[PDB]
């Protein structure tokens, strides 16, 4: 069966014939071009061209592969950059594919899963303590441009370095980074950041730069999802980042409009929500009978003018297992990461944290939300009561504590100790302006003199009573020698 | 006498039949996908009669792999689901297939998911209060036994946590059957609910029907009808009280709007299907208690973009006896449950039913909160000190009241690490009456945050040092 | 969302306007007979008159913005409706 | 000569069948001294935007070519005169001695 | 035979029917003749779509006025090509490659197609070398990248063109490589002024000008950028030069694309823009990149419709830029020049790993102070600075002084005020803004900081106002 | 409002051209035709009458929406009910400041007209003086 | 502005999809190709010139609307008359801060330049000073 291109243009084609073509089938156009059949009617077949559509012409012969969209999958994809078809684009040679995997495969059923119970440490105090991410969770990194979303995702990928070095498949996390509509040099810089941190040893990049046709930008998240799913169904743990899904939505809208499907809100196709939802429901925590593997999703959404009420941001927020709002106003204030505490949450909750972090950070998010509310309320108070003053001081110290620079991941034990400092009142004596330094210094002290606390937390996942008392004693002893910038003693 | 596929555009399939064999509207048709990696049996619901013996149908399963001109078999009846006590304790999809035990229930009686609502004569209003144990719900939004309850709110304000809390507080001790309908929600949430019900031994009395958000629009539109059919069988045949939980009802409307344009309908306002209110009315009027037969329906209603003026929640509002609107502002202030006391309502919150004292206390609380809301901006700009002494006293009272309306819920233990608490109605009324009289103005407002009753208030106050 | 925020800001500014006008009149009465004084520390009647005038200007600007957003929302809604209708034409 | 026929007309627009040699932006005469500009040319008909009294345009009317591409008279005679966008005097002071005709869509320097 | 004929003419878009088997390839250049005396010319059409039944839809590069149905259309066999080589330097060309200041020039040069694929991913290298312009605001808060992509956003009449001229004066003059200036949908008189100014400054001999201006059909307005990019790409790839590429204005390319899409019958996306907006922008931008070992330092002005930074065009353009400088109407109203929005503007190399710890610290302190000032502005508009706390009053004074000091007297601003511009070294800028943040200059009047250079000019103007 | 929504659904399903808020071009005609049948017949026709009490449900107190605007234009007077007054304790929550009856005193008995004459002035003046409740002195 | 309204009417009657404020996508092309023909010809072409004085009606002094911004981006400066000054009695009601002449500095006799160069920004600042 050979069809004939009856028309072409703008990355779309209409082909007559091929009566036995399947929906979403992969068609071959002359010159090695590939298309995907989306619209099927008696008149013709509508196809989206996946690349170099300038070579398509009326009357060309089109063959049907007989296979729906699928991509190669295997461990050989680690450390490689590929296009949404799995073809390498880093110029390093062929990739040995273990097997093939269709892009449209149903997500694990409600009975094939188990509750998310394993932490996925991002190394970032704010996320790990306030909006924890478990393995099998979908956490949305949403915010304006230049708010640090890619920074958060790249730091999360880098923080898996130690887990990868452990060598235990139950601990290792394999990373897939899908870049959609990104400038090529930005993808190159991301790859450089992963390589300098030795993260490409266990990372695959699916790249659909803005130069690519809308088909590649629409498919790239599904290609990455299939590549991650191959590992997930083999007992591995996968973390997948989509940067961004709004670019996917734009590309899909372009494809749908060119195919002349009736649009809806903001000219988007009626099934854009279905697109994103069925993409993101494949990130799951499989049951023990299926190997116990998981895929953790980190979709990234860019909001224009902090408008989270737009169509795609609203859909993606409603889809994921929690969101991590980043605000430019918070970013400029020095709150880095600029996570808006009141609106950011994780629906997995404490189940995604270790016991020690759960105990230290039990009510941190609520405490900070209430602190922000009180700070807004008491903006122009002429004489505050004692309880309000204490709450404001504690909240300011906590806000200072949650600040963190870029490319500076913290081990789970160090984060536990820092949050213990913050929430147990040991920072009340320290001036706000010094809190950060104090925190860091104390960690180093515990690293060089009382490392047994870190080892105990890391091996037992719990802060024992004896360990807690020793930590308090060490905190006070360090306070004795600590030098505050203002000169005030931080003892008692 | 079988048809064949003519057009395929996503979840909408056109099928041509021989003259005289055109299926009736809503009939279930069967088509085969033979592709090795995606072999399956599509179930198609006849949606439109296009003429020339063509019918437009919605696919319940994904259409990837479907081929034009393939055999399409007419079953002669609408989508049917199993009914009977055997459904209790099992998980089904929109088509009635059992998930926890494939092939189970294939021998039970099967009821068509499309049904008419009860006759107006049989309908009879319900006014009995349903005590939950949450201060805000019991006081300002009393729930009706056998009535219709909704939990409105945007994304991530606490609708699902509140649904789980109400399952814990109502279904656990329920003396009848329960039906949960997970309409277009997260699969992880469905698994969590299944495991939770199994742990609490309440699954044996509960029938679960799940259609997830990764399924085509057809399943999301018809899963609610399937669950409602099971609930209707329990109400009408078994004649026992039924608990019906739906989460999220808005997903039904959203799926309806997804295929609207693909069905040839011109879009209405806000890109909604023109038949929004008609479909909503059919589905919601099938959810009701008849004379002598009680269904207590609790529905989580998603409010798109926190916009309560959106046509979907606006249309939904008219179908409810009690509404609890969760607010993004209350949620961001750290108040949980994030109920907006000023926007909530209950048809039984009048003196005739709840009594004079309850009504008086609720109205005083509402008035104080409204005045505090009015003074919010003046406080924000000019500061509190510029208010009158009475206004300052009211502001302090309102802050304490809004903190006290918060509570530590049992279903929220995994989020705060704090065990939940339950407050009897009389204690709630007494405590809020004391609050509106300024009996606790000396205590810090922080003492009123995420506690239970007055004993917990005293414990927290003495923990903070107050008395 | 922008329209709702603009309406909220308009009501906020209105309340500010009434409270400032009341303060101005009370200050006038007291003259005839706290920090809301304009620049005494760096008079209250002058400061409150200025604040009320600024609130009036802010209310007018916010109302203009809200009307612009209302017209834009109507136009965009009609654009989407007619685009769908034309697609189905 | 070339003559077309109005095939439909409404709200300031007309469609004329025939006129195979019509130019783009050409001026067409409809009966009663009405004028139109041919914006859309296709194998079926020509879409003309009417300039003036559109209520005098009827289906079946005979439409004639002018041979000019949307031009107007130009010359020193226009000083002290009031004209409509077509260059026709409306002050009621008689004809205007136009030096020549200039096309409206000539490129800028 | 093999030549098609016109069947439909709807504005710049023309449908041409060809004999079976002779249908031209997409983007091929066809030729048609308009013979009417006033409008006589040779239309160059670009094949845009294949409509089927041997029909093709093409975009006209010249106004189609006077074109007749059924006239002969001849296929050139190739897409639009423009001259390349050192010869192009010092001459003015249009989108089609025709020399305007010397007609017939370049017909003998090598000709390159204006449609090309972007460089392969393996050939791309991130760039992080700072480009010292000499402006305080740019150097401090959004340093430019050498070999990177810089954009200037802003509404109508905020200083996009004046800032482009300023950067041409500060970068192109002392430049050992080649420059290409692409006027895209801009004022023709602005193009003439740029031509004259580059001739006077002696920079023209090293610069190639390509002008498709406001009074052109949308096809030309959307293809002139591709022509200039082709010239720049030849200079980058073949001659191994360091190429400066100035584009004004890219939003005009997007808007011309929108007009063409409407004329092509495509269904419109949000705000009536073309469905392929992001894809066309991606192609054009990704062609402008710098490859490994070969540097193109591009600088594009982006018009923001109705001062709406949420508009789809700039919204999509944002992702293609290493450095972004957003010009604000609010800043312009205060008379601050350049009318840069320090909070909105950004740069990818403003991190301590590239610009050093001191520069990053000073920039972040300035940004924090300005953000706090912006947050307070809402109470301030109602109640002056009088109700703020002492810390807030001090911060507001510091922020006002900082925002005045971010303004500068620019070289290109002399024609508007007669005041010669000033250049501030990066070290002096960092020192001065560190002093400002530390509060050392809080005693000087605000006007002392308005439109000056470094610390010496600050002292001179403070003396002129009777201050320390 | 629900009748208008149902008629809009009918019209859209019939492929009739939509206008503002997707309503057809004769929705105002629908409501005006409905509400102009409520009249006060002359004595020659028996002197009967029908009084109309249409209800309109606004969203976010937006009386400038399409159907509310149409119905407000059609009717002889409006009673605006506000949830803010309702929560304040004012029940029925009729906003006397904006609610108007164009028929006016002609629809009142003499005693009601006499007693209620000063009520409007007093309420308007009270609304003016509201802000000074804190400074009775 | 009225030409833009008429062209929008014509385009909508042609069923051309509109964009911002229901205007077509080529309204900017309309105004820009109109105003690009007001030029100062070179001495080769005779040295003649055409001076354009397009008028635009804003709504509530909103110079940030679509058509006003388009024309501002087309023309060489604007003379913004604001209703506030006009009503106060200041006529002509030129808004000093907004009004500007991009290519007007050269086209001015020596004396006028020498006298008014300061005056311009002096009044521009004295507006702000009088704000207090
Ligand atoms: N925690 C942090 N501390 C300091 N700087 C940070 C931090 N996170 C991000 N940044 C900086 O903020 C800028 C934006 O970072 P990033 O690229 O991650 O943001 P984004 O939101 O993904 O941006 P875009 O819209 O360009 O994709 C970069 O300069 C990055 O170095
Ligand atoms: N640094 C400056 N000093 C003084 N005046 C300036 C300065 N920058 C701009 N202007 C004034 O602003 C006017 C507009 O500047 P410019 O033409 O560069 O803006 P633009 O953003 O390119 O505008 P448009 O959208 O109209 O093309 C200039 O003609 C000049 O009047
Ligand atoms: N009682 C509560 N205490 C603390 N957090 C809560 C409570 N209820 C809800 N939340 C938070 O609200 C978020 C959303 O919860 P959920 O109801 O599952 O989503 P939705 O409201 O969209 O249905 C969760 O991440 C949870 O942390
Ligand atoms: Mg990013
Ligand atoms: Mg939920
Ligand atoms: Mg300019």
């Amino acid at each position: 069966e050979i069809g004939t291109v009856i028309d072409a243009g703008d990355g779309i084609a209409h082909v007559e014939g091929l009566p036995s073509v399947m929906t979403q089938e992969l068609l071959e156009f002359p010159g090695g071009v590939l298309g995907v059949a989306l619209n099927l009617d008696e008149h013709s077949v509508g196809a989206v061209i996946l690349g170099e559509f300038e070579k398509i012409e009326e009357g060309q012969q089109v063959k049907r592969t007989g296979e729906v969209l699928s991509v190669p999958v295997g461990d050989a994809f680690l450390g490689r950059v590929v296009n949404p078809l799995g073809q390498p684009i880093d110029g390093q040679g062929d990739i040995a594919a273990e097997t093939r995997r269709a892009l449209e495969l149903q997500a694990p059923s409600v009975v094939q899963r188990q509750s998310v119970s394993e932490p996925l440490q991002t190394g970032i105090k704010a996320i790990d303590a306030m909006t924890p991410i478990g393995r099998g969770q979908r956490q949305l990194i949403i915010g304006d441009r230049k708010t640090g979303k890619t920074a958060v995702c790249v730091d999360t990928i880098l923080n898996q370095r130690e887990a990868w070095l452990t060598g235990d498949p139950k601990q290792q996390v394999r990373c897939v980074y899908v870049a959609i509509g990104q400038k090529g040099t930005t993808i190159a810089s991301v790859k450089r950041a992963l390589e300098e941190g030795g993260a490409m040893e266990y990372t695959t990049i699916v790249a659909a730069p803005a130069s690519d046709a809308a088909g590649f930008k629409w498919l790239a998240p599904y290609t990455g999802s299939a590549i991650g799913q191959h590992w997930m169904y083999n007992g591995k743990h996968v973390l997948i980042v989509f940067d961004d899904l709004s670019k996917q939505a734009d590309a899909y809208r372009a494809i749908s409009l060119l195919l002349r499907r009736p649009p809806g809100r903001e000219a988007f196709p009626g099934d854009v929500f279905y697109l994103h939802s069925r993409l993101l429901e494949r990130c799951a925590k499989l049951s023990d009978e299926l190997g116990g593997g998981s895929m953790t999703g980190l979709p990234i959404i860019e909001t224009k003018a902090n408008d989270i009420s737009a169509f795609i941001p609203t859909n993606v927020i409603s889809i994921t297992d929690g969101q991590c709002f980043l605000e430019s106003d918070l970013f400029n204030q020095g709150v880095r990461p600029a996570i808006n505490v009141g609106v950011s949450v994780s629906r997995v909750g404490g189940a995604a944290q270790i016991k020690a972090m759960k105990e230290v950070a039990g009510s941190l998010r609520l405490d900070l939300s209430q602190y922000r509310e009180l700070e807004a309320f008491a903006a122009f108070a002429s004489d505050l009561d004692a309880a309000s003053k204490a709450q404001l001081d504690r909240g300011a110290r906590l806000v200072e504590l949650l600040k963190q620079p870029q490319y500076s991941p913290l081990a789970v034990e160090e984060q536990v100790v820092a949050i213990f400092l913050g929430t147990q009142g040991h920072l009340d004596s320290v001036p706000v302006e010094d809190v950060q330094r104090f925190e860091s210094e104390l960690l180093e002290h515990v690293k060089a003199s009382h490392s047994d606390i870190f080892d105990g937390i890391r091996e037992t996942k719990k802060l024992s009573e004896e360990a807690e008392e020793k930590l308090v004693s060490v905190i006070n002893e360090f306070k004795k020698g600590f030098q505050a910038s203002d000169g005030s003693s931080v003892v008692v | 006498t079988a048809g064949r596929v003519v057009r395929i555009t996503g979840p909408v399939v056109d099928v041509e039949f021989p003259r005289g064999s055109v299926p009736e509207l809503f009939n279930a048709l069967h088509a085969e996908i033979t592709f090795g990696a995606l072999a399956k049996t599509l179930t198609l619901e006849v949606a439109q009669h296009l003429g020339d013996s063509l019918v437009r149908c919605i696919s319940m399963q994904p259409t990837d792999g479907l081929v034009r001109g393939v055999e399409v078999t007419d079953t002669g009846a609408s989508i049917s689901v199993p009914v009977g006590d055997g459904v209790k304790g099992h998980v089904f999809n929109a088509l009635g297939d059992c998930l926890d035990d494939p092939g189970y229930g294939k021998d039970f009686e099967h009821w068509s998911i499309h049904r008419k609502p009860p006759a107006f004569s049989d309908l009879e209003p319900r006014t009995e209060m349903l005590e939950t144990g949450l201060k805000v719900v019991d006081l300002l939004t009393p729930y009706v036994r056998g009535g219709k309850i909704a939990l409105f709110g945007g994304a991530g304000v606490g609708k699902t946590v509140l649904i789980q809390e109400m399952i814990n507080r109502i279904a656990r001790n329920f003396g009848g059957t329960s039906v949960f309908a997970g309409v277009g929600e997260r699969t992880r949430e469905g698994n969590d609910l299944w495991v939770e019900l199994a742990d609490a031994n309440v699954l044996k009395d509960t029938a679960l029907v799940f259609g997830q958000m990764d399924e085509p629009p057809g399943t999301r539109m018809r899963v609610a009808l399937s669950a409602l059919t099971m609930a209707e069988f329990f109400r009408d045949e078994q004649g026992q009280d039924v608990l019906l939980f739906i989460d999220n009802i808005f997903r039904f409307t959203q799926a309806g709007s997804e295929v609207s344009t693909l069905l040839g309908r011109m879009p209405s306002a806000v890109g909604y299907q023109p038949t929004l209110a008609d479909e909503m009315g059919e589905l919601q009027e099938r959810i009701t208690s008849t004379r002598g037969r009680s269904i207590t329906s609790m529905q989580a209603v998603y409010v798109p973009a926190d916009d309560y003026t959106d046509p979907a929640p606006a249309t939904t509002f008219a179908h409810l006896d009690a509404t609890t609107e969760l607010s993004r502002a209350v949620f961001s202030k750290g108040i949980f449950p994030a109920v907006d006391p000023l926007a909530s309502s209950s048809t039984i919150l009048d003196p005739a039913i709840v009594g004079d004292e309850h009504y008086r206390v609720a109205q005083e609380v509402i008035r104080i909160l409204q005045r505090y809301k009015d003074l919010q901006d003046i406080i924000a700009i000019l500061g509190i000190d510029e208010l009158s002494e009475e206004d300052k006293q009211l502001v302090n009272r309102a802050r304490r009241i809004e903190r006290f309306l918060s509570q530590n819920m049992m279903a929220a233990e995994q989020f705060t690490g704090q065990p939940g608490s339950t407050v009897p109605l009389k204690e709630t009324i007494e405590a809020f009456d004391k609050l509106t009289k300024g009996e606790f103005d000396h205590l810090p407002e922080q003492a009123f945050f995420l506690i239970g009753g007055l004993d917990d208030l005293a414990k927290k106050a003495e923990s903070l040092g107050a008395k | 969302a922008t329209l709702r925020e603009l309406r909220g800001r308009i009501r906020s500014a209105g309340s500010i306007k009434k409270i400032t006008k009341a303060q101005e009149l009370i200050a006038t009465s007291r003259i005839a007979k706290r920090g809301l004084c304009g620049a005494y520390n760096a008079s209250r009647r002058r400061a409150m008159k200025s604040a009320t005038d600024n609130a009036d200007d802010l209310i007018k600007a916010l109302t203009l913005a809200a009307n612009r957003e209302r017209q834009a929302q109507i136009t965009q809604e009609i654009s989407e409706i007619v685009g769908g209708a034309n697609a189905l034409a | 000569e070339e003559i077309g026929t109005v095939i439909d007309a409404g709200d300031g627009i007309a469609h004329v069948e025939g006129l195979p040699s019509v130019m783009t932006q050409e001026l067409l005469e409809f009966p009663g001294g009405v004028l139109g500009v041919a914006l859309n040319l296709d194998e079926h008909s020509v879409g003309a935007v009417i300039l003036g009294e559109f209520e005098k345009i009827e289906e079946g009317q005979q439409v004639k070519r002018t041979g000019e591409v949307l031009s107007v008279p130009v010359g020193d005679a226009f000083l002290g005169r009031v004209v409509n966008p077509l260059g026709q005097p409306i002050d009621g002071q008689g004809d205007i001695a136009a030096e020549t005709r200039r096309a409206l869509e000539l490129q800028a320097p």
